[PDB]
């Protein structure tokens, strides 16, 4: 180090932002090489919530769900709890352990493509790869990962040489021009870290099409599951044993993964990186919880979650309050919908489009901008880890001293960049580590009774809400039900919290607040902007819906 | 070296499944395919480059010499001249009409980009159309919500090494889309013995009959389906619910209710 810093100061803008999912532009202010202003603006619109209006409650669990096929499922389950709460229908127990177990499969799969297919070119130099010795890399890789034969000399000269006859070809593919073509100082690996890293991006590859194959033995498909229904859910098959035996197979399988590159990796870059535990922090943390042992109700997902729900305030750990949904509402002021929409509470949403133009300071997001008693909340893999590690939570106790310790860091050093990337591996390790003991618990219990949807009757007037904490954090779904159709359906998503626009006190959102101190090292491939916008794993498809 | 057919792929009013559902495959496995047997030019979802430096990669692909296939996930919005949907400040529609102009076959990946989709359905506020009408050119349509991989990859490869594929009414292959779901559902004996679930709670539905008194769309939809699963496990039906009818043009507003048959 120090961290490369250039003198530029004038504007830049990154559209598209690519390694997401959806159509976003970033707007930032640099001076003198810091990011001193920012603005995260949501380039398309599609309007689910007003295609959804006069339709059967039932109906929109399917809608919903292709707000976002990157989390697949998760509108779903949230649409199903939603009308599940409307109707006033308690599930039954095997279909709260079916539901959530596709939800542990999701986050496996969500949170191993994000980090190698999405986030690591922020980190890695594919083409420094190249220069590495496979014999060096092999001895490295020894001393950073567990044994494995894919970490072999023999492996990495393999990946190498498929890397260079393809670079060698001219045809660059996905590759073409890259950021770190040429080298870069913000890039810091060595060729062997480079090289390693890239021969795990080549096996995730393979090893994701076996996450999903675990999540469509439940779901009936992946992407876009198809075995939810008011009531609980129609998969009868998912609680037999063989299904049993090949979902537990191939979950060990992908967690194998999870331990053996995955979080090695992680590590060895934030080794590397130890600089982005200074960069990209935000203050306000909030989490629905997920993994409950009670889906009665909301009130019971929030109380009985094992990745518990809670509100974190301006970074104090000791104080984690309540979830008031209540204290929820959502601002349109710097959004392209019509005035007169700010400080709607979710049951009383409005979705009114009004565009103006390309970069109005005034209205420059599709988003809008939910605030919780008129604060930001930043939602996901770093706010439920926070939240579970102030609440003794034993797992993430365990797991975030194991990581703070390996990168010698105090707790504080994860409010950042490096933090956000580092929670999402801490919580996939976790959910790894639970597998097995909520499969069995399913399979002893459907073997004795298989009871999976229980009866339920239309109300002619009704309003529910549906929680999920998605891989992206805090998912919520409202429903007014008015002559047993939909009056009003709205989605908060966990994307809308992280990186909608100013709220209308003018208050930055949490990826415009952690843009602000971003240091570019060359304005003309600002890397560093992308690495804090992907820690936050945008999904801009969810967040407008 | 050998050269490598140039693949511009395009997203514009879309959920991103179909370009999950495209990496699920294992006839070749996503990595192969574009290491050795197409040459993936520009893919906001994995692509390196961001900003300017992506949109200029764009560029070098649509000028080409050796020209280039398109794929298209997504619908185009065309409300207030096409500007509820952008990519580097420019209108999908208009981007996505420079690119098919010069290219040399274009595939329409899922219902969106193939009929407008979910975004097209009733009242359809961003005007959302499918790329056949936005364009006005025909395309091959690969549909589904997502399409399995099979079929994508399936047609993909169709197209570089023997041609056109074979196009119903709809233009879907009919390789992939020849035959009805129902006709190959394992619970047809059920349906033709008048033996149906009424409920999901159900022993009908547990002894696994009939999900046509559900609102099964299978009788009407075509696709392959029952016959070669998803993601080598299961689909729909097998995990006890009824087919939406996903691979059918404007299925949201044809298909529904669609727990009804009404
Ligand atoms: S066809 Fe379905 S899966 Fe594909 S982009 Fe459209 S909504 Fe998403
Ligand atoms: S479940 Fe659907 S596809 Fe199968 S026989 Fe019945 S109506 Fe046909
Ligand atoms: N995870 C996820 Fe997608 C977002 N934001 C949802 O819900
Ligand atoms: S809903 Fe779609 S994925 Fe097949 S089973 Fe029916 S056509
Ligand atoms: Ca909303
Ligand atoms: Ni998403």
């Amino acid at each position: 180090k120090p961290t490369p810093q250039s003198t530029f100061t004038g504007p830049i803008v990154v559209d598209p932002i690519t390694r997401i999912e959806g159509h976003l532009r970033i707007m930032v202010e640099v001076e003198n090489g810091k990011v001193k202003d920012a603005w995260s603006s949501s380039q398309l619109f599609r309007g689910l919530e007003i295609i959804l209006k006069g339709r059967d409650p039932r109906d929109a669990q399917h809608f919903t769900q292709r707000a976002c096929g990157v989390c697949t499922y998760v509108h779903a389950l949230a649409s199903s709890r939603c009308v599940d709460d409307a109707v006033k229908v308690s599930i039954p127990a095997n279909a709260r352990m079916m539901r959530n177990l596709v939800m542990a499969s999701q986050y496996l799969h969500d949170h191993l493509v994000h980090f190698y297919h999405l986030h690591a070119l922020d980190w890695v130099d594919v083409t420094a790869a190249l220069k590495a010795d496979p014999n060096k890399a092999a001895k490295l890789a020894a001393s950073i990962a567990p044994a494995r034969p894919g970490n072999s000399a023999k492996a990495l000269k393999a990946v190498q040489d498929k890397l260079k006859a393809f670079v060698e070809s001219g045809q660059l593919g996905i590759f073409t021009n890259a950021y770190f073509l040429g080298g870069h100082k913000a890039y810091y690996l060595p060729p062997e870290v480079d090289l390693i890293a890239t021969a795990h991006y080549l096996e995730a590859l393979h090893m994701q099409v076996k996450a999903a194959s675990a999540m469509a033995i439940l779901g009936g498909k992946n992407p876009h599951t198809q075995f939810t229904v008011v009531g609980g859910c129609s998969n009868y098959q998912g609680l037999t044993k063989d299904p049993l035996a090949n979902y537990l197979a191939l979950s060990k399988e992908v967690c194998q993964f999870v331990n053996e590159c995955y979080i090695p990796d992680l590590l060895a870059v934030a080794g590397f990186y130890k600089d982005w535990g200074g960069i990209g922090g935000t203050s306000n943390y909030l989490a629905f919880g997920e993994f409950a042992t009670d889906d009665s109700s909301p009130e019971k997902h929030l109380a009985t979650s094992q990745f518990p729900s809670g509100v974190i305030t301006g970074r104090d750990l000791g104080k984690v309050d309540n979830v008031d949904l209540g204290a929820i509402y959502e601002d349109v002021k710097y959004s392209w919908y019509a005035p007169g929409g700010d400080g709607k509470h979710p049951y009383d949403g409005v979705t009114d489009p009004k565009y103006t133009k390309l970069d109005d300071k005034d209205h420059y997001s599709w988003m809008k901008a939910p605030r919780y008693k008129g604060k930001a909340m930043e939602v996901g893999p770093l706010a439920r880890t926070f939240i579970a590690y102030a609440k003794g939570q034993p797992d993430f106790k365990k797991v975030v001293d194991m990581v703070l310790g390996k990168l010698s860091v105090p707790a504080t050093a994860l409010h950042s960049t490096l933090g956000r990337t580092a929670a999402r591996g801490i919580e996939t390790a976790i959910v790894c580590a639970n597998m097995e003991k909520w499969i069995k618990e399913m399979a002893d219990s459907g073997a004795k009774d298989n009871t999976l949807c229980a009866k339920w009757e239309m109300p002619e007037e009704s309003k529910g809400v549906g929680l999920a904490d998605a891989p992206r954090g805090a998912l919520s779904h409202w429903i007014r039900i008015k002559g047993k159709k939909i009056d009003n359906f709205q989605l908060v998503v966990p994307c809308t919290w992280n990186l909608g626009p100013r709220g209308a006190q003018g208050d930055k959102s949490p990826v415009e607040e952690a843009l602000i101190g971003t240091p570019i090292a060359d304005p003309k491939r600002p890397v560093e902007i992308l690495r804090t916008v992907h820690a936050f794993d945008p999904c801009i498809a969810c967040g407008v819906h | 070296a050998k050269h490598r057919p140039s693949v511009v792929w395009l997203h514009n009013a879309e959920c991103t499944g179909c370009t999950e559902a495209a990496i699920r495959t294992i006839k070749p496995y996503i990595d192969a395919l574009i290491l050795d047997t197409i040459s993936l030019d520009y893919q906001e979802t994995i692509m390196a480059a961001a900003g300017e430096a992506a949109e200029a990669a764009l560029h070098q692909a649509l000028e080409g010499k050796d020209g280039y296939y398109l794929v298209v996930e997504g619908g185009l919005p065309t409300i207030d001249g096409g500007q509820w949907g952008m990519v580097a400040g420019h209108p999908m529609i208009e981007t996505t009409k420079k690119a098919a102009a010069k290219a040399k076959g274009i595939i329409c990946i899922g219902t969106c980009s193939a009929y407008g989709g979910v975004q097209k359905a009733k009242p359809n506020p961003s005007q959302a159309k499918g790329v056949s009408e936005a364009l006005g050119v025909k395309t091959i349509n690969i549909p589904g919500c997502p399409p399995n991989p099979i079929n994508f990859v399936g047609a993909v490869v169709h197209v570089l090494t023997k041609g056109i594929p074979d196009l119903d009414e709809n233009g879907r292959p009919k390789l992939f889309y020849g035959e009805l779901v129902h006709d190959n559902c394992p619970r047809l004996p059920h349906f033709e013995a008048s033996e149906f679930a009424p409920s999901f709670d159900s022993e009908e539905a547990k002894k696994g009959f009939c999900l046509y008194e559900l609102g099964c769309k299978g009788p009407v939809t075509y696709n392959n389906c029952p016959k070669v699963l998803f993601n080598q496990v299961n689909w729909p039906v097998q995990a006890g619910h009824p087919c939406l009818g996903c691979s059918e043009p404007d299925f949201w507003d044809t298909m529904t209710p669609f727990y009804e048959q009404g």
